[PDB]
């Protein structure tokens, strides 16, 4: 990570403390990595956190110098999703080859499989992509979260 | 080898973490173990000693006793591996015995809800089990059919999704004899859907802040429960009127509206209550919860100062009317009834009670009882916003106008009351129907239907009410019979699958004609309708004619030579009943002094004004009650047939209102007249799951990516390929014309797999979402900073 960005990374990390010690609760790590344009899965984050425990995940803290070493470790990975397959999976919920899925079925799956999201999480996501018939076009929603 | 269960979870969860004891696994050698009669256990354990043709000798694996019974009075026992099962449709042996057994165990273990194929049984606990709470709500939220144990919150979610899945409205119909819990189970279904499907303003047991409307949707039922429910020899808080609640959802799957279709309100009892019974809760609530001030404001003398309260003031166990008031008062507000908008609905109550004090003592001089006392009606007429003198005359001397004549006449002491009585009595109903539209005014593409009809009830005096009530009950049951055996097999034919019919012998059409059918062989209701419009006719006259038509009806039977009372019997599904045809023509006509009627129609008191504002149908000389009802009840029976039914067969454990007490045979019969067993045979016998050729090659293609060639292909054949691709056993499925008919569970497993085949991807995608969903909401707090 060129100092150019590393220099800015700090600007982002710093831009993450409600009080002021200059520490990111073991929890925040995830969002801070994300904010830095990272899409680490929920596991990829714990793995580099020593797999703590809920309780201590709200007590433990972080300092950029000890955080940076993780930002990268993640940064360099083996895979990533992509329209190609990403949508290929949602298209399996397309009731009748319409090319669209019901914002309720999409809202389900997303909160009942794998890294289960929250009712609100999905709400905030699909919200505004459902049509008159509450129909979402994955192809697009895919790109949205993606290219976005 | 599973997790441990909290003392509570042991009330909805089966205790399986034990040792693999071979005691039972060894005792199996007594293979001769069977089930057999018991005048105290319905059935009991015992083992064959000697098979002797049509008969066999056996010794009770209980009393060590040795008795021999017919080689057809014994019933196969199910293996120890089935103890306390979740879905009866599982035990490798279906019996009136096992099915009973299972229910017995789970029952005593603390679990009441049990599955039976599609529908599910639910033995009243009578105790305050702890299996309803925000905690438990979220447990079942989304949770599949098997990912959790049988519970009401489950039936609710199973439907509520099914609706949003195949886009096709649904109904949850609670059957079961009176008392079996038809109501409670409904309150839950709403309770659950009120949180699981509501929309939130963002954001432990009942601890949870619901939406704004779901708030009300919740406080409604506790209102109608006031003016509508009352203590009876079968239930301290009985629902005195059928009810069909309708909840409306948008496309996103959220609750948005709610209607309530009320039915047969037995407002009779508003004037005279039977032995050890009470009137409509609200009455007592008022006579007590009344504030000192407002106390007099409605002239609310204490208890036993009113004659409409038979058995004086009777108390209700575990319930305090004192507070009960506020609770409902509190409700009314939550609902929306203006501060005063209520005070009113209360005076109108006292009114409906004072009107009972009013007296009319015979007059051996003129023979037209009079008003020897003013105070009575004096008060009453005040609450009505009307006038004394007028009221009085009208009440005593009907300045009527028959046909082309102003037939001014004066009734007899009796008539003087039959009016003042059937006046208040109807002034009441005018209230219920009013509130109901006030409630329904706030609660108001898809709808969920919850049906709470009044349960088969059969006391001493089997009046008209009891007739239509036990009528509907017979009606509804037949619905289950149709949709369960009749209909299901027709479609097997239609699609033309390899299937032969099966006669479950379950029909009550007959017993309905005997009371439903009009022209042609008339029905009980029919006669009492026309025979109700002829002078030289009396309840008696009716009955006699009744014997005329029906007479030898396979479902009819004459009383115990008490035509003096003139009563008849009819063989319902829940059993025989001796109805007392007395006063039937009167009720069936619902007449009343229009003099005082209209008198109010323009009364000073607006509330009473709008209440009565519509008096154009009063009788002073149109449609009959029995057909007025029987007409709307066909409206209901119509939409139900247009929705998807979800049956929750409530079951009464005992009549002693005892908790922990469970009468074997009483529960054995219920499982008999309800069609449980049969209701399960087809679930095992037939193929209760079907799916059309397109949606099938659609959902589960991901399972066989190379079964169907790159080119196109006929939906059917093209999907039959992928059936070979899963090497599915030719007994699980049944290919039809346009759709495939699968066996229970076969589709579930297919779904599981697919959900596995895509988990990772979901996991993958889910991530980027948290990513996206994140970088954005952070770069937001940045604006309020840069603000
Ligand atoms: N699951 C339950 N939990 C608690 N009490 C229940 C339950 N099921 C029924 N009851 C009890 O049974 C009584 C009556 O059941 P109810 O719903 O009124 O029957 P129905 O509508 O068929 O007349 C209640 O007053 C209550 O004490
Ligand atoms: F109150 Al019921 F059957 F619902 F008697
Ligand atoms: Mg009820």
């Amino acid at each position: 990570f060129s100092e150019e960005q590393t220099a800015e990374f700090k600007e982002a990390f710093q831009l993450f403390d409600r009080t002021g010690d200059g520490k990111i609760l073991y929890s925040q790590c995830g969002d801070v990595m994300r904010a830095l344009g990272q899409n680490p899965t929920n596991a990829e984050v714990m793995k580099v956190l020593g797999n703590p425990k809920s309780d201590e995940m709200n007590l433990k803290t972080l300092k950029f110098e000890q955080f940076l070493p993780m930002m990268q470790t993640i940064a360099k990975n083996k895979d990533q999703g992509c329209f190609e397959d990403y949508v290929e999976g949602l298209r399996v919920f397309d009731k009748e080859g319409n090319g669209t899925v019901m914002g309720a079925e999409i809202r389900h799956v997303l909160v009942t499989l794998g890294e289960k999201m929250t009712e609100e999480e999905v709400e905030q996501l699909v919200a505004g992509h459902e049509d008159s018939n509450g129909c979402i076009n994955y192809e697009e929603l895919v790109r949205m979260v993606l290219s976005g | 080898a599973q997790k441990p269960l909290s003392d509570d979870e042991k009330f909805l969860f089966v205790d399986k973490n034990f040792v693999n004891n071979p005691l039972a696994q060894a005792d199996w050698s007594a293979k001769k173990l069977v089930w057999v009669p018991s005048e105290k256990h319905g059935f009991e354990a015992a083992s064959i000693k000697e098979e002797k043709g049509d008969e066999v000798t056996v010794e009770l694996q209980e009393n060590g006793k040795k008795v021999t019974l017919s080689k057809d009075d014994i019933q196969k026992m199910n293996p120890p591996k089935f103890s306390k099962v979740e879905d009866m449709a599982e035990l490798t042996c279906l019996n009136e015995a096992s099915v009973l057994h299972n229910l017995r165990e789970r029952y005593f273990s603390g679990l009441i809800y049990t599955y039976s194929g599609l529908f599910c049984v639910v033995i009243n606990p009578y105790k305050q089990l702890p299996i309803y709470s925000e905690k438990i709500i979220d447990m079942y939220k989304g949770k599949k059919r098997h990912e959790m144990p049988p519970h009401i919150y489950a039936i609710a979610d199973t439907a509520y999704r099914s609706m949003l899945q195949d886009r096709e409205d649904q109904s949850i119909l609670c059957t079961g004899e009176s008392g079996a819990g038809k109501t409670e189970n409904t309150k839950k279904v709403i309770q659950y859907l009120a949180v699981v499907a509501s929309s939130h303003k963002g954001k432990q047991g009942p601890s949870f802040s619901y939406g704004e409307l779901e708030k009300q949707l919740l406080q409604a039922n506790p209102i109608l429960e006031a003016f509508g429910n009352a203590k009876t020899v079968k239930n301290d808080n009985s629902s005195r009127f059928g009810k069909f609640i309708r909840i409306n959802f948008d496309v996103t799957g959220y609750i948005v509206g709610a209607n309530i279709e009320t039915y047969l309100l037995e407002k009779s009892r508003a004037i005279r209550q039977a032995k050890d019974e009470r009137t409509f809760h609200i009455f007592y609530y008022l006579i007590a919860g009344a504030s000192e001030q407002m106390r007099n404001d409605l002239l609310l003398e204490g208890f036993n100062n009113y004659t409409f309260l038979s058995n004086g003031h009777v108390p209700i166990p575990a319930q305090q009317d004192d507070e009960m008031f506020q609770e409902t008062l509190e409700a009314m507000t939550i609902m929306g009834f203006t501060e005063e908008e209520q005070t009113s609905i209360l005076r109108v109550v006292s009114s409906v009670l004072q009107l009972g004090n009013i007296v009319f003592k015979k007059e051996r001089n003129t023979d037209q009882a009079s008003m020897p006392d003013n105070t009575a009606a004096q008060k009453v007429c005040h609450l009505m916003g009307i006038n004394v003198t007028d009221f009085t005359r009208s009440i005593l001397t009907p300045r009527i106008k028959v046909g082309r004549d102003v037939v001014q006449k004066a009734q007899t002491k009796e008539q003087a009351d039959f009016a003042i009585e059937a006046l208040a009595k109807a002034k009441f109903e005018r209230l219920f129907r009013w509130i109901l539209t006030r409630v329904n005014k706030a609660l108001d593409a898809s709808f969920l239907g919850i049906l709470d009809i009044a349960g088969f009830e059969i006391f001493e005096i089997n009046s008209f009410e009891q007739l239509c009530i036990n009528y509907t009950n017979e009606k509804l049951q037949q619905l289950f019979n149709h949709t369960m055996f009749i209909l299901e097999q027709e479609e097997y034919q239609r699609e033309g699958i390899e299937w032969n019919f099966i006669d479950f012998g379950l029909d009550l059409q007959p017993c309905i004609e005997l009371i439903e059918r009009p022209t042609n062989p008339p029905g009980v209701l029919a006669l009492l309708d026309e025979e109700c419009w002829f002078p030289k006719a009396t309840d008696t006259s009716f009955v006699e004619k009744l014997i005329q038509e029906q007479g030898n009806h396979a479902k009819f039977q004459k009383s115990k030579q008490l035509k003096d009372k003139t009563e008849f019997c009819i063989l319902h599904y829940a059993g025989k009943v001796t109805y007392n045809a007395s006063a039937w023509l009167t009720k069936n006509m619902d007449p009343l002094n229009d003099n005082v009627t209209s008198l109010l129609n323009q009364s000073s008191d607006k509330f009473v004004a709008d209440l009565w504002k519509d008096v154009d149908r009063i009788v002073g000389l149109f449609r009959t009650v029995g057909q007025l009802y029987k007409e709307q009840l066909t409206k209901l029976m119509t939409t139900l047939r247009n929705t998807n039914p979800n049956f929750v067969r409530c079951i009464i454990p005992n009549h002693e209102k005892r908790a922990g007490k469970l009468d074997a045979h009483l529960v054995l019969e219920q499982l008999r007249c309800n069609g449980v067993l049969e209701g399960i045979r087809i679930c095992r016998q037939g193929f209760p799951n079907r799916i059309v050729f397109q949606e099938f090659r659609q959902r589960y293609e991901i399972l066989a990516a190379n079964a169907i060639p790159k080119g196109f292909m006929d939906g059917k054949q093209a999907c039959i390929l992928m059936i070979k691709a899963l090497e599915l056993d030719p007994n699980l499925y049944r290919i039809g014309q346009s759709k495939i008919f699968f066996r229970t569970g076969v589709l579930a497993h297919l779904e599981e797999e697919r959900d596995l085949k895509i988990t990772d991807v979901i996991i993958a995608f889910q991530a980027q979402c948290r990513g996206y969903l994140a970088r954005k909401a952070f770069a937001k707090r940045q604006q309020q900073l840069g603000s």
